[PDB]
């Protein structure tokens, strides 16, 4: 792998490594719940006035 | 009956980052199990976190010229912080409000770790020595040779290194001397077909020599001991030595602080679309330099009249975008792009079609200060006009 | 990477190696939530006196 | 209709700290896999933490007069206390209140980590030998050497 024109012993062969971003992805961590209910009831009163 | 909605928060972890990367090698040699060292910057200099690449993110070989994944892929994902890759990379909400509003987040690369391939005599086998890495290496290949940065290939900044003299060393003074023209012979590929040096039909002359300070005095005191002042007669009688510097470009063009070629000057400029394939309303084949090629933004639709007017199409920033890149390395300008699949509906054939070009020196993003998303903030070239019953 | 002065055997060649802060980033760990709710009720009350 | 907001604390754990920082060797020879052991000091001698630096804090040389991160580079991030950088660095309420007032906080470096690279008579290479350091060498300089 070694490239041909560094096959001269006069010409040095070493690599150039870099990164690149392509995409960045931020997700909003953030927690949501919803609720529902029902509620019935029944009274009965008197009094003695 | 009842109906509730809840909304939670921390704000010291508010959002997540995953980073999609892609890593690149231009140098001469393969580097094996890569494991960079990348730090994510927010805004100037305000770092969020800095992540060497786990086990998910080791390439096994990157080979001179090669890409992982390759360009055919989709990037790889950097998303965690712990050594086991199990804890996010997170930010609190001042961080992530800022990102919201600025956009502005980017990379930084700060080292590279990764292994040596060598011979092993008795089998042939090429081995991979774990124990070595290249970071014991390349401060010694960096302080005993000259450097060389050349972009008369395809305008493209390629950097080789070449062994020259340290004369307060004794090892370094038992190497072979080592001259300009030598350099530029082995290190690129430069030649002499006639006794001129000559890059593939470029003469030497074409190209301009800019130095580091050091390497300017120490060349300025060799050209004043050699009674000589033109660089471009002794090229065989100039010594490099080592920690050099040298930098070769394309005389036509203009660059930027990252050498990068953006505008060239207006003779070679116009000088580029001579001869034309395809001339109708519908489009416009066209065979152009590939070296002035990439460095034009995009070109202008307009049609000159007789009595002095013209018809801009492309009067704003966003539709500046032309080319359409066909298979015989020639674009095919075609002009329903923007026109609401319409021909140039010139209703006088005594009309003359106009196109000019946008560089990179004179392109703009944004609009102006006040309401103006039009061409009024660049400068054009005259390249395109024919007469107008010769179209069709 | 020695430097050149200490290429003499009488001139010590060491590392000396120091930190510096360039930002301080404190985050406030604190969570806050909030809660929306809204409900509608029917009595009907049927009464003998 | 009803409209609820609450907040939410811990007096143990109530801010967390990511200091940015930058080597620098000003000396006359390269030190290899460095890491340093510092230590966040709040006000006058009060320390939150010891940190020596883990695996993404790590420089793989440091040659002389240079820097790392190099300075066309944003600084490195140290934040976590953990040896597999899983667990932030903390301080409770009455620090974060005196940091927020007085708003001192420096960095005290107590020692550093790294290795030698020694020459090889067989073959001219420089191997960075990891079982020894410079804590082995530098105080034998510091006693024979004037300064």
């Amino acid at each position: 792998n070694v490239s041909p024109e560094a096959r001269h012993p006069l010409v040095a062969a070493y690599p150039i490594v870099h990164v690149d971003m392509e995409n960045i992805i931020l997700s909003k961590n953030e927690d949501q719940s919803t609720q529902n209910t029902d509620s019935q009831t029944r009274t009965i009163s008197k009094n003695t006035s | 009956r009842t109906w509730a909605e809840t909304m939670g928060l921390n704000t010291a972890d508010t959002a997540r980052l995953n980073a999609n990367i892609r890593y690149v090698n231009t140098g001469t040699a393969p580097i094996y199990n890569v494991l960079p060292t990348t730090s994510l910057v927010l805004g100037k200099n305000q770092t969020l976190a800095t992540i060497k690449a786990k086990e998910n993110q080791l390439s096994q070989i990157l080979a001179p010229n090669n890409y992982y994944p390759s360009k055919n892929l989709a990037p790889i994902a950097l998303n965690a912080q712990d050594d086991f890759s199990s804890t996010p990379i997170t930010m609190n909400y001042n961080q992530f409000l800022e990102l919201e509003k600025t956009k502005q987040l980017r990379l930084d690369t700060d080292q590279v770790y990764g292994n040596i391939a060598t011979y092993n005599f008795e089998n042939g086998r090429v081995r991979v020595d774990t124990g070595s890495n290249w970071s014991e290496v390349l401060p010694q290949i960096q302080e005993t040779t000259a450097r060389i940065i050349f972009n008369g290939k395809d305008l493209n900044l390629v950097e080789r290194r070449i062994a020259a003299v340290n004369p307060s060393d004794p090892l370094e003074t038992t190497k072979p001397d080592m001259t300009l023209k030598e350099a530029l012979k082995i290190a690129f590929g430069f030649n002499e077909p006639n006794g001129n040096l000559q890059y593939q039909g470029k003469d030497i002359t074409e190209f301009d020599f800019n130095f580091d300070q050091q390497t300017s005095q120490n060349i300025k005191n060799q050209l004043a001991e050699l009674n000589a002042t033109n660089i471009y007669t002794v090229l065989d009688k100039i010594k490099l030595n080592a920690k050099m510097n040298i930098l070769i470009r394309d005389k036509r063009f203009h660059y930027d602080r990252n050498n990068i070629a953006v505008g060239a000057d207006e003779s070679v400029v116009k000088e580029a679309h001579r001869e034309v394939i395809n001339s109708s309303t519908e489009g416009l084949l066209l065979n152009i330099d590939k070296d002035i090629r990439k460095i034009l933004s995009g070109y202008i639709v307009e049609i000159e009249d007789t009595e002095g007017l013209k018809e801009v199409i492309n009067d704003r920033y966003d539709m500046l975008n032309i080319s359409s890149l066909r298979q015989d390395g020639k674009t095919f300008i075609d002009f329903k792009k923007y026109n609401d699949k319409l021909p140039l509906y010139i209703s006088n054939p005594n009309y003359k079609v106009n196109v000019y070009a946008v560089t990179k020196e004179n392109t703009i993003i944004n609009p102006s200060e006040n309401g103006d998303t039009s061409t009024n903030g660049i400068k054009k070239i005259l390249i395109f006009s024919k007469k107008g019953y010769e179209i069709g």
